[PDB]
């Protein structure tokens, strides 16, 4: 989410995918393995977070008839000592799940990126904004072979090496 | 060939250990704040005190002679509920409440006291049943005649069970020293509570109050843990309100205090006055004094956790 | 062309999950340790209340004649603060003192007791006026003559405002039972107070006590806090010091106990013993006893956050 | 912070920044958005951590005239169970803080050097210890249009491919 | 060439942010199970009370004749202890408890009480030695002769020493009024103490209670701190049982209930009922009212940290 | 941990390595200062988690003789409290320390493989499982000089060039 200048805010079937622009036509299509790779990461953490606790606690206090002062200060202050303890462990909580969620979803998007960077030896080039410059006209059926990673990295070298 | 990630056009804001306000695609919210204002009792024994003192309970006075020997899983304690009949007042009350809340109920069981020289069925117009009655599970000991004397008597009970016994007694304050010769007679009265955790020392002070339920007398009432096999033992001559049933509790249960209906449609196991909290969010921000199995109260009343990428729109 | 980062002949080393004494180029303090040796009170009202004890502001001794009635938001007190000038003592004291500091000063308020038969001036040497005084919101009650005895009094009073009335009494112990028996006859003395959610039950105990101010009686001081339209009662025989004014809560505040001067110029909101913690950390090593809105304390003396990046030099 | 065997003790005008020696001269200048940028964070992280609470905790014991001692011996307990809490969570939230620091700053590193791989095509080589082999002297005008991102990654192909 | 990382067949099964399960290389236990069913006394100077009651080391029963002026580090008392041989029982006994937890042992010092007209030989069957005794630090104080009165008295005693003295005295209750007036005469009994920092107050209650060790009478131990240079003063009247040595706070130690045996081969600093907790981890599993210098209890049996990278097998 | 297909269960000398298959032989051999680098953080780890407090706590209830019901009430909610808020801190601690361990292993192994992906300039393309083809048999010394970091990127420039 750093060169790669945007999203596509047509991109309405899945989190990550290409876009293609050859001779034949246009394509759009997502990639299932990793979309649903950060999705079951997102997921794991919302079963994580999204818990019920077994733990019961009595009332110690009296809302009708007011217990001893004393005792009640005591009880006020250590419930209020207990507030803080816990809205302290929810903000940081949230705060670095979020951290770590945008920072996981953007490595996913690198390590796509250098999978197909790696699936391209020699034939394709590093445009600099996540696109990856072709020196052969890539078919469809040859995207195809690129998005499903079957796409030969040798039997079309020569061509493009001459390119 | 272009990759890249997926975009929306309006996202959710969310805090991060390094900005605010961070627009991501997709989040959900942390902090519960939706409430259910009833209390929910779907397949709970679930007993309603209403008009009934929890505490009254265990004496028995007119609005709770159908709770003498109940049985829950859930004490619900209203506000218009009172614990006496003949305006008194429980020493430990507060304590004695905690222990009924998580009772599961209460066992009565006849402590078998019986009495020579003296008579009993002292009444009133307060505890009002038939006509003048009392407290179910106590008997106001008095003087056989309209003045007389009060022998010095020692009653004992041991408790034959094997669960720990409540031992529930009461020392009477008329309105003047005048009214305590006419009921036990002149001199200084005593009486005395001794078994084996406990010792005491019970001497009474008749005076003047404040007309509750148009009565100026009080009535103290005091209670003791007797253990299986211990044995309890009273000595007392004069303004003693003696127990006529010993209480044992059933098992657990929970005890809250709310104000809303009962409804047996929605199940929930964290209670407060409001209503109950039905919810799998790990924090609450609705009342810090919830009871039962209650996500933990926080201060904020929102903390959205991202569930989805970083969204960056064109 | 190369391209690097910068750093630093003398870095700062910080502790991280995996090292500790991480060289990093840039780091600050997260743990507050400098303090001010003064109670910052710049912009809230201040009461300090010097030689005048928190309580006797409501008993009123000659040292608290010009606190009976103050009004703050910070209530200060002093180690040569005295709540009292006969010798005595308060039951229940340290619950009092925390509802007066939090209670935003007093409102006194005459109740309204008139007497017949008895006499009401009775004073003391150590309570020092201009001879010899009594507590200013007090009223020491006597036998007209020098001996005789006591009519059984009983007084009322009903609290005519919408916010609880602190009601505060004291019972006499005499040097002996003969100087008992001088101030308010013979016999056995009993002092009753009853109300809604009160209910005792006083009776005095003479004897020779250590003499504090060359005195060896003590009195003890009891209280209770009417409700609206709620009454209370006393029926009173002897050894009994009388309520003449009641007080009333003005609002909210807070109460610290210092030794260091006041100071005006400088604001802040987290006291201690020793003065005025003053910071925008996170955490604080200074005092774990530190009341108002503090920085959470913490056993470490220093958390170095790291600010820069890693400091590798050459 | 890795291969790059050192920082640069001279470099006192922001946090990373270039070096390059051609023909013409020497040349020193820091990177200023990926500078600005982890400073950014940074004081997004003090801006969190330095924060004022708005609990208000009253008095609960006595300096001056103890308390009951079993209340006290109660208050001390949960006041001690408190601060160990507190210092647990200090501890912790320092040390994590400051992990998330350093890598940080090695990340923003190590992206501005694939910013650069990836402006320079084919027309430069990795060295292995964080420069780039230029096969064509890049003047100073070059390498102002280096650092502004600006160099033309196919007007000075060729030259460099022959070399 | 190919490089890649190592890999076992039998990996470890952890917890993370993400997954439940992920398979490591290695893992090592951060919550502590395993106990050691003794008391780890090697190094610490350990007094095992054994059948002698914490709270009797300041008033001397039979069974603590060798604990009245002990010394120690670490204190442990049995189930088997008892406080007194009498039947008796104390007046804030938990908080004296607590204290003598703390206090590294007792130091005594003859008060230096002297009478005149009044027996003071009390003994009973009860605290057995060569014949029939009673309390060692104490004396049963009684009138002169089998019957008789017991003249209004007062003793003081001054704490000349710069800690803190624990006064312990205790008021007598008889099995009937009848024995009451045999052994101090007839009248209302009043015993008061008086300091700086108490008032009270005391007055007993005869009767009848169930007979502990064949004797139906009890006896209430009450105490208060003198500060340094600080009197306090008794005035009794019968029903006294006074104090003959005071006790002084030796030093610093530490307090638990065990059953186990001691041993002084094993060194550990945290302690409960069942034995010793010896661990480096973080957290343990074991008892949530485990004190001295413990792991963090958790509900948690197991956390297992992951010490090794991610297990990828062929 | 991804593009890496699997681990080397054979691997026992180290974490990581190589294993070098040319025209002389097979080689497996360990790489010492990565494998002692992710030992010596997650040994960094077990020091920092495995601690001794010096915090003395004491006995605050009775086993024996049972305290005041309400007291008691107010202690044992307090205990409980303090147990649900160590609780969720040990959960959440060996969570997280899990996760940045994880991530660290595959981030040491992830800076390794470019290491030697930097070391080979041009003599060398990489094959997209973790693997890198040499266009020129490096025999065994050569390996040896490959692992030390003392291949030389120039000496082997022209031969991998023209193949
Ligand atoms: C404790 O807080 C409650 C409200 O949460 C309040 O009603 C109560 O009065 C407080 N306790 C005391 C002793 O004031
Ligand atoms: C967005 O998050 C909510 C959380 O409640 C979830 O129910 C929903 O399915 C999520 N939407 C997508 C597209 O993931
Ligand atoms: C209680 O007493 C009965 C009869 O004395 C005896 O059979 C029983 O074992 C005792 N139980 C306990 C727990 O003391
Ligand atoms: C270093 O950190 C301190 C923290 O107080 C800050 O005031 C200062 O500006 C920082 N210096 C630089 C050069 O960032
Ligand atoms: C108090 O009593 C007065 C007069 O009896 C009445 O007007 C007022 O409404 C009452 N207020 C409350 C709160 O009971
Ligand atoms: C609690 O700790 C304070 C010091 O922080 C000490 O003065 C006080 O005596 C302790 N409480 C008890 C009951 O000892
Ligand atoms: C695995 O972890 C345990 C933790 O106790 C450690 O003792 C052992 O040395 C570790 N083994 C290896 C091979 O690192
Ligand atoms: C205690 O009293 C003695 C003699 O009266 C005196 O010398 C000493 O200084 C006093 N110490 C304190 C702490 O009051
Ligand atoms: C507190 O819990 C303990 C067990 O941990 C139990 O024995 C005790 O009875 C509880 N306290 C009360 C007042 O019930």
């Amino acid at each position: 989410a750093g060169f790669i200048e945007n999203g596509w805010e047509g991109l309405i079937d899945g989190w990550y995918g290409f876009r293609h622009q050859n001779a034949q036509g246009e394509g759009t299509a997502a990639d299932y393995k990793s979309t649903q790779s950060a999705i079951d990461q997102i997921t794991g953490k919302l079963n994580r977070l999204i818990e019920k606790t077994n733990q019961q606690f009595e009332l110690i206090d009296n809302e009708f008839n007011e217990v001893e002062k004393q005792i009640g200060n005591v009880i006020n202050w250590t419930r209020d000592s207990i507030t803080e303890v816990w809205s302290y462990n929810a903000e940081l909580l949230v705060a670095m799940e979020n951290q770590h969620t945008i920072d996981l979803a953007d490595s996913e998007m690198d390590k796509l990126y250098e999978r197909v960077k790696r699936q391209l030896r020699e034939n394709a080039e590093e445009d600099g904004t996540g696109c990856f410059e072709i020196f052969h006209k890539c078919d469809d059926d040859c995207m195809a072979s690129i998005r499903n990673n079957t796409y030969d990295h040798s039997k079309y070298r020569e061509e493009a090496m001459q390119n | 060939i272009c990759l890249g990630h997926h975009a929306v056009s309006n996202g959710t804001k969310v805090n991060t250990l390094t900005e605010r306000g961070v627009e991501v695609v997709n989040a959900t919210e942390t902090v519960e704040r939706t409430n259910i204002p009833r209390i929910c009792s779907k397949g709970k024994r679930t007993v309603d005190l209403g008009q009934c003192g929890l505490l009254g309970t265990i004496t028995g006075p007119p609005q709770c002679d159908q709770f003498l020997e109940f049985s829950a899983d859930l004490i619900i304690e209203r506000r218009e509920g009172s614990d006496v009949c003949y305006p008194g007042k429980f020493v430990n009350e507060e304590a004695l409440r905690q222990i009924l809340r998580e009772s599961g109920g209460i066992d009565k069981e006849a402590m078998g006291f019986t009495y020579s020289g003296i008579r009993t069925n002292g009444a009133t117009s307060s505890c009002r049943r038939s006509g003048s009655s009392f407290y179910a599970e106590m008997k106001w000991l008095l003087s056989n005649t309209d003045n007389a004397a009060f022998p010095q008597m020692t009653k004992s009970y041991k408790n034959t069970r094997k669960s720990p016994a409540l031992i529930v007694w009461g020392i009477h304050h008329s309105v003047s020293t005048a009214e305590q010769t006419k009921l036990y007679g002149s001199g200084n009265k005593l009486v005395t509570v001794g078994s084996s955790n406990y010792q005491q020392s019970f001497v009474p002070s008749p005076g003047a109050r404040p007309q509750v339920n148009g009565l100026s007398g009080r009535i103290d009432f005091h209670w003791l843990m007797l253990n299986p096999n211990d044995t309890v033992t009273f000595s007392f001559n004069g303004a003693f309100i003696a127990p006529d049933r010993a209480s044992f509790l059933r098992g657990k249960s929970m005890g809250i205090q709310s104000g809303v209906q009962v409804d047996a449609n929605c199940e929930g196991d964290c209670y407060h006055s409001g209503g109950t909290i039905i919810s799998n969010l790990p924090f609450q921000n609705i009342d810090s004094r919830a009871v039962g199995k209650c996500p933990r109260y926080v201060k904020q009343r929102s903390l959205l956790l991202a569930t989805g990428m970083k969204n960056v729109p064109e």
